[PDB]
């Protein structure tokens, strides 16, 4: 004849979460940028024998 | 002197890579956890001082 409870009282849990992030960066661009591919010498010949 | 009549293209390089792991049975009081917790404390202090 005994009956159960409508529900059981559970235990409560507290959650504490921490997220930490640090970012650092450097960027350098120094100097002189010369050309590396340049035209060279040329030579041509032409003649009419007849 | 032959370098006036010859063109060379050269490429060279190398890559090195290592991947390694280390497992450990720990608790919340273990040294591996404590070091990361203390690292978060220093992160917070560094943020505060800027």
């Amino acid at each position: 004849l005994a009956t159960p409870s409508p529900f059981d009282m559970e235990k409560m849990v507290w959650l504490d979460v921490n997220i930490l992030e640090i970012r650092k960066s450097v960027l350098e661009n120094f100097g002189v940028d010369w050309s590396k591919q340049i035209p060279g010498p040329f030579a041509a010949f032409g003649k009419d024998f007849v | 002197l032959g370098n006036l009549f010859k063109s060379t293209n050269f490429q060279s390089g190398n890559t090195d890579l290592v991947i390694l792991v280390t497992p450990r049975v720990v608790s919340a009081a273990s040294l591996e956890n404590i070091r990361q917790v203390s690292q978060a404390v220093e992160m917070k202090d560094e943020y505060r001082n800027t």
